[PDB]
């Protein structure tokens, strides 16, 4: 009787994924609020 | 019926120890505080 127990833990850097080391892209993303913070919090919760 | 007195004393000591452990250790109720903090964080992000 087989049963899955765990999932692979992953974390994603929001800024580097959305913006490829572009200063203008980072400046534009700065106006979108704390979405990346929420994503990071959710991923850390999943890992723990 | 043979060890009524001993069993009653053990139960009383155990309940007293439970009371003291709840009184002393402040992190026993971690899950309830975690739920409250999660809701507060969600609301704070939404307003901010």
């Amino acid at each position: 009787e087989i049963l899955p127990v765990s999932m692979t833990k992953t974390s994603v850097d929001c800024t580097m994924y959305i913006c490829g080391d572009s200063t203008e892209c980072s400046n534009l993303l700065l106006q979108y609020g704390s979405f990346c913070t929420q994503l990071k919090r959710a991923l850390t919760g999943i890992a723990v | 019926y043979e060890n009524q007195k001993l069993i009653a004393n053990q139960f009383n000591s155990a309940i007293g120890k439970i009371q003291d452990s709840l009184f002393s250790t402040p992190s026993a109720l971690g899950k309830l505080q975690d739920v409250v903090n999660h809701n507060a964080q969600a609301l704070n992000t939404l307003v901010k």
